[PDB]
RNA sequence: UUUACUUAUUCAAUGAAGCGGAGCUGGAAUUCAUUUUCCACGUUCUAGCAUUCAAGGUCCCAUUCGGGGCUGAUCCGGGUU
């Protein structure tokens, strides 16, 4: 106060040093962004076919944040407990001589491509998720398509991460569970019906579902402008 | 098989808000068929006819109006002032010999972004007792006659377009405005705006296409 | 150039070291002019819009 | 036969730019933020002449509005125009002599130079010593600017298009005769050897297509298709015409 | 048999800086009852000066010897043109 003296600057066109701008929208981009970006864009460019036009389209949160909230129990043997269940059939079937059946069969989530798709053709599966990720978009469209013929459940999540890290992987796309729990069984069944309702049934009308022809909010409000701007004013 | 007559459409060609009667007469135009129509490819049509038929006066029996196509609803497309052309036998008419004619040419622009171009064409006449069947100008009378005419149409027109231009013009205001101006000296008699004629529209927008509506 | 002093090699004057000085009285005589008429055409304009 | 001049000198390596001395190239200041929307105060540096041309340069230098910056870009020559000149450069930028901005953002008839097909190219057609380029019709519907080049062209190009109000300084200059081919020897020396030419009736028939005979002459008509083999290509190639011409060509 | 939008294909251009839309203000047709809408958006006497999160406007600092954003300069959305 006792001395803050101020003046004007001016910055509108033609003039003055124009300083820390917003450049985020129109900056320097490489040829590795430039592509995944464009990539799930020019996928929004042209119509998503009748098999897919479900990559997009999916589960709602909630309902899949309990698909994980049990699962979370049903973590598999890591690298120091399966190397202690070597020595649980170690100090009992020598320490007590067992046969075989010392400690009880496995009652987790299951994992693994090639198998769980076994599962669902020998239907002994209890449970099936699905995902809506991997690169190569033919190498993985069979699991929808397969479960509808056969009847077993699919429930396409975002998160085929999560399948593999509580079950010792990285990865895993399949995340079923043909087993339960002497308490967690009310699980199995609550489920079985909610994920019907969701996917299961839905494919009655996405039988012929056609998605994509969609533009940039460029090619969208300049839409809106000549076709909108012709009678609707 | 040729048989084009049952691919032509007939089309109705409306009036505008500033003159009467809307219904003109019935035309022919092109039906879709082999394809190809007649809406948002051309539109490149005007329109020909004298305002005492699509009026009602025969003592005033002059003056043709030039329209422009708009926009069509359902077999109903309206036109918008965009000319206003005249026959060669009215202007031969007025033009005698042993008298004097004048040119006077002026632009005038809108606030709708519109723009038009407009004349005025002036002739001379007798006094009392005249004796001579003759007598011409002297310079020092055409040149204020004509900046005169120029002043108050180019500050009657600009605002609400074709609309309070026409609201000046049918009524005859700038033709008993010069002859009583300059009565004070030499009157000078006709004085008219002859050929006027737009050619250069905003766009489109529905918004600004409807405040001129009837 | 670079072994010399500076009240030896150039001056202790404004831009005595770049121009020449002579066209550069004709600079800030140009220069200082039009910063005061550039505040009597600046405040003229604060008027021009405060009427209406 | 042999190969020919023209035909060797499309391959390259002598007929190159005579530049070096030379101050610059042919390039404005490209349309951005400010040059789309209002302008800018323009200053002129000089009017220092290009090492190997005809009509001077206005090396045109720009005070940089993203910092104390001063670059200097390249405009060409404007019939009557002083050092220090306020050369404003803008689409809000009055019609002025010398100054530059869209054509559509302009009048009709204005003569403008260094025209270009596209806003920001910083330099296309209408360049040429003393000749200049005329706005002949103005349609606002889809930017489109009909303007006219020296022989007669009908370009309709955008109302965005950047064009200079003024022609080109150097009008006159093939109006007066060289007399000396020396002079003609002396403007060479710092453009290409386009020059001396010879008629292909003097060389053999290996040498060049007209070759040959020990009384002289072409041998087949002059005339030639407009799209001739890369090797009988050397006369009249699509003369609809020829004798009092009418500078028709393409159709006129 | 016809023209549309763009993402493939393709041009030109920069050290991807100004895009689509809309909006803060004002002006410009005036309202069928109120926002029924179109244009601009610090730079035009003159071989000048323009640059350090700009200064200001405002709050936390645990007060200091110094510092930070927001707006200023509209914001929303990622499609450099």
């Amino acid at each position: 106060n006792p001395l803050t003296h101020s003046t004007p600057k001016n910055f509108g066109i033609g003039q003055a040093v124009q300083p820390k701008r917003n450049l985020s929208r129109y900056v320097k981009w490489p040829e590795y962004v430039r592509v995944q970006r464009q990539k799930k864009i020019l996928s929004i460019r042209l119509k998503v076919p009748p098999t897919i036009a479900q990559f997009q389209y999916t589960l709602d949160r909630n309902t899949a944040a309990e698909t994980f909230k049990l699962f979370n129990k049903y973590r598999p043997e890591t690298a120091a407990e399966k190397k202690e269940r070597l020595t649980k059939e170690a100090a009992a079937v020598a320490e007590g001589k067992s046969k075989q059946d010392a400690s009880p069969k496995p009652y987790a989530v299951k994992y693994g491509l090639n198998h769980v798709v076994a599962l669902i053709e020998n239907k002994k599966a209890k449970l099936v998720l699905i995902a809506n990720d991997v690169d190569p978009i033919e190498l993985v469209v069979f699991l929808p398509a397969l479960c509808k013929k056969m009847g077993v459940p699919y429930a396409i999540v975002k998160g085929k991460a999560r399948l593999g890290t509580l079950v010792n992987q990285k990865t895993s796309a399949v995340a079923a569970l043909t087993e339960v729990r002497a308490e967690d069984e009310a699980a199995l069944a609550k489920l079985v019906s909610t994920i019907d309702a969701n996917f299961a049934d839905k494919y009655d009308e996405v039988k012929k579902h056609w998605g994509g022809g969609i533009l940039g909010n460029k090619a969208q409000a300049k839409m809106d402008k000549r076709a909108k701007n012709s009678d609707s004013a | 098989v040729v048989d084009p007559f049952t691919r032509k459409e007939w089309f109705d060609i409306k009036a505008p808000s500033t003159f009467e009667n809307r219904n003109v007469g019935k035309t022919l135009v092109n039906k879709s068929t082999g394809l190809k129509s007649a809406s948002d490819a051309l539109k490149g049509r005007v329109v020909e006819v004298c305002l005492a038929d699509l009026q009602g006066s025969e003592d005033h029996s002059f003056r043709k109006i030039k329209l422009r196509v708009d926009e069509v609803q359902g077999k109903n497309l309206l036109t918008n002032f965009h000319g206003m052309d005249f026959t060669t036998d009215k202007l031969r008419s007025m033009v005698r010999k042993w008298q004097t004619l004048i040119e006077a040419n002026v632009t005038v622009k809108t606030s709708d972004d519109y723009v038009l171009r407009i004349f005025a064409i002036a002739f001379t006449r007798k006094q009392a007792n005249q004796v001579k069947r003759h007598s011409y100008a002297q310079s020092s009378h055409i040149r204020a006659i004509r900046k005169v005419i120029s002043e108050i149409l180019t500050k009657e027109v600009q605002g609400s377009t074709l609309a309070q231009l026409t609201s000046k013009l049918i009524p005859e205001v700038i033709n008993k405005e010069i002859e009583n101006a300059t009565k004070d000296i030499f009157p000078l008699q006709n004085i008219h705006v002859r050929k006027v004629k737009l050619l250069k529209q905003p766009k489109f927008d529905v918004g600004a296409l409807m405040a001129l509506h009837g | 150039y670079a072994t010399v002093s500076k009240t030896h090699k150039t001056v202790s004057r404004a831009y005595g070291g770049s121009r020449c000085a002579n066209c550069v009285k004709e600079r800030i005589i140009r220069a200082f002019l039009i910063e005061e008429q550039k505040i009597v055409k600046k405040v003229v304009k604060e008027q021009t819009e405060a009427a209406k | 036969g042999r190969v020919i001049r023209n035909q060797r000198k499309g391959a390259g390596s002598i007929f190159t730019s005579h530049t070096r001395l030379r101050q610059g190239a042919a390039k404005l200041r490209t349309l951005d933020y400010a040059e789309r929307h209002g302008y800018i105060r323009g200053i002129v540096k000089q009017i220092v002449h290009d090492s190997g041309r005809g009509a001077p340069l206005a090396k045109v230098v720009f005070r940089d509005p993203y910092k104390y910056r001063l670059r200097e870009e390249i405009f060409i020559a404007n019939e009557g125009v002083h050092t220090g000149q306020f050369i404003y450069a803008g689409k809000k930028a009055s019609l002025n002599v010398g100054n530059v901005l869209p054509l559509g953002s302009v009048p009709e008839g204005t003569i403008v130079s260094n025209v270009e097909e596209k806003p920001g190219d910083r330099g296309a057609l209408a360049r040429a010593s003393g000749n200049y380029v005329i706005i002949i019709g103005h349609n606002p519907d889809e930017n489109k600017t009909r303007v006219r080049l020296p022989s007669g062209a009908k370009k309709v190009i955008s109302s965005d298009a950047r064009g200079v109000i003024g022609v080109i300084a150097g009008g006159g200059r093939v109006d007066k005769p060289l007399l000396k081919a020396g002079r003609a020897f002396h403007k060479y020396r710092l453009k290409r050897n386009s020059w001396p030419k010879t008629r292909g009736v003097a060389m053999n028939p290996v040498d060049h297509p007209h070759g040959g005979g020990n009384h002289q002459h072409i041998g087949k008509a002059s005339t030639i298709s407009r799209g001739a083999v890369s090797g009988q290509k050397a006369g009249l190639i699509a003369a609809r015409r020829t004798g009092l011409l009418r500078g028709s060509q393409k159709t006129q």
